[PDB]
């Protein structure tokens, strides 16, 4: 009820309505977190998504649009500090795009103490999936390099990894075995969903899969908000 | 070679000249003085307008002005005597975990997972906030930043090093190394000639701004140190860690003085601050609460419940009138 | 192994410090906490009139 | 509230055969919201009560 | 109003019957005609049950509105609608008043009080029936157009609750415009009843027809349509919580049907009796008489607990109430 105090409340309402308009525009974006092993095919996935819209390390954002839906995909590979001190920042991401290279069941890590790379990827998957911050976050699993898989699945038997295996050294019944082995690590199988896909070097069939999964994720979020539940 | 055997012998020498100096204990003294009683505080104001978790907060140099950073890309400057939003600044990266207010009234600092410290000019010639500088050179996330002056600023990051910058030229004037883990928290002495850093290897170090060499190292915690603050006298400091306990260290005695811990508390400490006189020690917790401790006797003199997700930032005004607490629900509360 | 030499030099620089007794430090803390008790509007509450946030 | 309260006509069936001297007592009600048409209640003998014909040409003729 | 004179079989029969012989039929026996002393529900039981029904209603509405008041910042249209349903205790209080006072004070019977007692009762009954269809519509809109932002606006909730209140007010005002004070003709005690004059029998089918067609059948059809569309959209997904949202839709629809059907069936079952389609008997009227009271009390009971059981079915509200119980047990004990 003053003269100089009037241009201190209208300014606050200007700022408040600008913030309100900016807050509902960022709720229409789909935020994804990319994770992967030392070399699983994350770069080739980023290349496949075909980014359209838009010392110095850390987050590497990537914006694109598919069928009127804006995706922003955060890749954290330049952050080599402790994971527990910043992993809770991405507590409200829509989904996770964990990538695993199929043709890694024969090699070992460059650190050279003789463990399977596939086993290490499984350990990372079960250390990320069963987390306190990610208890309802859906996971999109990509199993890249299925063309190279049908080069080593003939000469090299699977028994090097998962020694208990029921034979059938072919493409089928071996990729399905790996998919089941990865999906068995879920401790909340009745609440949390995992969408698996074999990608190889397929074209315009990966962004479609991501779109199909995030559609279900958005529907589930709206269901939880409605009251259904 | 074997010069490592020279180590663990000088450490034994320091421990030897750290026990004969302990004549008494701060708990034995301060027995005669009466307790402060029961501190009851009321939430006078509630500031809302953020749309995500609030990660940092700083107070204006005099009073009445506060800056807050949240994980939605907005830096909000409020006037606390009212609930007016003086400023709102959009950030280039929405992953920020620190903020600072210059002790002059016109500058702001921000930093986060992008490894860049952004310095914003508040009062310009046109009235619109513009990015005055973008200091780069860290190889880890920025964890803390404090304004030494209107031209210098001290930053602590997950690179496991600290840096004294030069805003005009944007170059690292000095680099402080020696920590074996990510430097999580940083505090500045009242005279701005020393500063302490608490890192993830359960240790704290007392540096020297002018020289650039560590002088004393304080251990005694078990897990990572998340917050640190300086005693108003300038001859002691307090730290908070993941052990759900706070501790008070002394510069001159080169020793621990007291441990502020209690049962029914297992969560962990995110923030720590001192009262104007130095008798109360406020500490935020992961259990959604904030506790006030009688610093001279280590008795819980009060609880500041009223949040529902966490307490990530906590500050006390220069005059000591009010206490501001931010939470992981886009809410700041001012208690008196 | 120059890192070990740097650590040894840092330890020497720390060990060359001088220390005062804990009793004097506690006395100084008590003196500061007593000489400024009345000026703390938290340890000593102030009336709402004084409180800007009344 | 009170939405189960109903007022209905008392006489279930109209019976003819008006017998002189076989009537202990008579009683006449009035039209209203309860029942539209007028109904007559008469005790022929003892406590049993019957209703005469509402037809005006015979009963109301004498009334 | 009503009068009679005992014939006394005197010299003058009070109607001149001695001089008239006419004719008499044969021997007739039994054939009971007059109906009186019919078992009806005592009037005290209605108020007694309605008092505790009001207590339950106000307790549940307070519990819901407190939790809404806490988490006011993150509230959608459905929360706004559920809070709008909570303006029922204020409508039932004004109906329990002017009836309890009217029960203790028999002289305060008035025509202007009966209408006030029945209008608020009709509004209380009808508000939630129309506020639930809006909830179903919002639930469909939030699953069909899931990528848009307008279905999550709170202005939609305010507009829909205003429309529901408007419809309920119109229906109650239409249905209450003929209540009045009527003197009972077997006990000469004043009461509230419909009094349309000569035609106070067609203004008992009009109210009942409006109540059944526009209060039961249309909301049921709209609910079934807007939930069938939602199921046909959410059936094609791969979500794990697909059998958990069927048991909520089915439960809601079946509960509405079960708790609102008997009152409407035991109104046709009485209209048939009034129109001489069922053989009338003393025992027949007396089973309907208590059935009407029981079914109306059932409808009031269902309408009293709609927000509580609509919020308890969700998981977010259950989490909030569990946290509230934890905070209530940690302190205060």
């Amino acid at each position: 009820l003053s003269a100089e105090d009037k241009a201190a409340v209208e300014r606050s309402k200007m700022i408040d309505r600008n913030l309100r308009e900016d807050g509902e525009k960022a709720a229409r974006e789909v935020k994804l977190l990319l994770l992967g092993a030392g070399e699983s095919g994350k770069s080739t996935i980023v290349k496949q998504m075909k980014i359209i819209h838009e010392k110095t390390t850390g987050i590497v954002e990537t914006h694109f649009t598919f069928k009127d839906l804006h995706f922003k995909m955060f890749d954290v590979g330049g952050q080599r500090s402790e994971r527990k001190k910043w992993i809770h920042c991405f507590e409200g991401v829509t989904a996770i795009i964990f990538c695993v290279a199929l043709s890694d069941y024969d090699l070992v890590l460059a650190e050279d103490e003789e463990m399977n790379r596939m086993h290490e990827s499984m350990k990372l998957f079960d250390s990320i999936c069963n987390n306190k911050w990610f208890t309802d976050t859906s996971i999109i699993l990509f199993l890249n390099k299925k063309d190279l898989f049908e080069e080593k699945i003939k000469k090299s038997p699977l028994t090097i990894c998962y020694p208990e295996y029921a034979g059938s050294n072919t493409y089928e019944e071996a990729a399905a075995y790996i998919q089941c082995q990865f999906e068995d690590l879920n401790k909340r199988k009745d609440t949390k969903e995992i969408y698996t896909h074999f990608t190889c070097a397929t074209d315009t069939k990966n962004v479609q899969f991501v779109f199909d999964a995030v559609t279900d994720v958005i529907i589930k979020n709206n269901l939880k908000d409605c009251g259904l539940f | 070679d074997q010069l490592r055997q020279e180590a663990e012998q000088l450490k034994n020498q320091i421990r030897d000249a750290r026990k004969a100096c302990a004549d008494a204990t701060l708990s034995q003294i301060t027995n005669n003085i009466d307790p402060v009683g029961r501190i009851q505080m009321r939430t006078r104001r509630t500031l809302r307008g953020h749309l995500a978790k609030i990660y940092a907060m700083h107070w204006g140099t005099d009073s009445r002005l506060l800056v807050s950073a949240s994980q939605d890309g907005k830096l909000i400057i409020w006037d606390s005597y009212t609930t007016n939003k003086v400023h709102a600044i959009p950030l280039r990266s929405s992953w920020v975990m620190t903020c600072a207010y210059a002790p002059s009234g016109n500058y702001v600092a921000c930093g986060g997972l992008d490894n860049i410290c952004s310095i914003y000019n508040l009062k310009t010639r046109e009235g619109n906030v513009r990015v005055s500088r973008e200091l780069a050179g860290h190889t880890g996330y920025l964890s803390c930043c404090r304004f030494l002056d209107d031209n210098q600023i001290v930053t602590s990051s997950g690179d496991t090093t600290c840096a004294l910058w030069d805003i005009e030229t944007g170059q690292q004037t000095t680099t402080f190394t020696g920590h074996t883990g990510d430097v999580m928290s940083l505090s500045l002495a009242p005279d701005t000639r020393l500063f302490v850093s608490g890192a993830c290897d359960a240790s704290a170090k007392l540096w020297d701004v002018r020289e650039g060499m560590c002088r004393q190292t304080f251990t005694g915690h078990e897990s990572d140190i998340n917050a640190i603050c300086f005693f108003p006298n300038g001859n002691a400091f307090a730290t908070g860690s993941d052990d759900a306990t706070c501790r008070l260290f002394d510069l001159r005695a080169d020793q621990e003085l007291m441990t502020y811990s209690h049962d029914n508390i297992i969560c962990g400490i995110t923030s720590v601050s001192f009262s104007k006189s130095g008798r109360l020690l406020l500490a935020g917790y992961d259990d959604f609460n904030c506790n006030v401790w009688d610093a001279l006797k280590a008795d819980r003199a009060g609880v500041l419940a009223g949040h529902d997700n966490r307490v990530s930032c906590l500050g006390v005004t220069d005059d000591g009138m009010a206490v501001a607490t931010g939470s992981w629900d886009s809410f700041l509360k001012i208690w008196n | 192994i120059a890192q070990a030499r740097k650590l040894v030099e840092q330890l020497k620089m720390e060990a060359n410090i001088d220390r005062i007794k804990v009793s004097k430090a506690a006395a100084d803390l008590m003196a500061y906490c007593e000489a400024h008790a009345k000026e703390d509007p938290l340890l000593t509450p102030v009336p709402a009139s004084e409180n800007p946030f009344r | 509230a009170s939405v189960a309260t109903e007022l209905r006509c008392q006489c279930l069936q109209t019976l003819q055969g008006i017998h002189p001297k076989n009537i202990q007592s008579v009683n006449v009600k009035s039209p209203g919201p309860h029942c539209a048409q007028t109904e007559v209640i008469a005790t022929l003998k003892n406590g049993r009560k019957a209703c005469l014909n509402p037809a005006s040409p015979i009963v109301k003729k004498i009334i | 109003d009503f009068l009679t004179i005992f014939l006394d079989d005197d010299e003058s029969w009070n109607e001149t019957l001695n001089m008239s012989g006419y004719d008499y039929s044969g021997n007739f026996s039994l054939e009971v005609s007059v109906c009186e002393m019919t078992t009806v529900v005592p009037y005290t039981w209605n108020v007694g049950i309605l008092s505790l029904i009001f207590l339950i209603n106000v307790l549940g509405n307070g519990l819901v509105t407190y939790i809404f008041c806490k988490h006011r910042s993150r509230a959608g249209a459905i929360d706004i609608l559920l809070l709008g349903i909570c303006l029922n205790s204020l409508c039932l209080s004004i109906s329990l008043l002017a009836e309890v006072l009217m029960f203790l004070f028999p002289n305060i019977i008035s025509t202007g009080l009966c209408r006030l007692e029945i209008f608020f009762y009709y509004l209380y009954v009808y508000l939630d029936i129309f506020s639930v269809v809006c909830v179903s519509l919002v639930r469909y809109l939030l699953v069909a157009y899931s990528t848009r932002s307008w279905p999550k606006k709170q202005s939609l909730g305010w507009v829909l609750t205003s429309a529901a209140l408007l419809i309920a007010l119109v229906l109650s005002g239409d249905a209450c415009r003929h209540r009045s004070r009527v003197v009972d003709p077997v006990s000469k005690q004043a009461m509230c009843y419909e009094n349309a004059g000569n035609m106070t029998a067609d203004w008992r089918l009009h109210v009942r027809t409006v109540s059944v067609t526009a209060g039961f059948l249309l909301p049921l059809a709209l609910l079934i349509l807007f939930y069938a569309l939602t199921w046909c959209v959410v059936r094609r997904t791969k979500l794990q919580a697909r059998r958990k949202v069927r048991g909520v839709i089915v439960a809601v629809v079946l509960l509405f049907f079960v708790f609102c059907f008997p009152y409407h069936v035991l109104n046709l079952l009485d209209t048939l009796l009034r129109r001489r389609w069922i053989r009338d008997s003393c025992y027949t009227r007396g089973l309907i008489n208590v059935g009407l009271a029981v079914t109306s009390l059932l409808q009031a009971l269902y309408s009293a607990v709609v927000p509580l059981i609509y919020s308890c079915l969700g998981s977010l509200f259950r989490q909030r109430m569990y946290g509230l119980f934890q905070s209530l047990r940690q302190s205060f004990m």
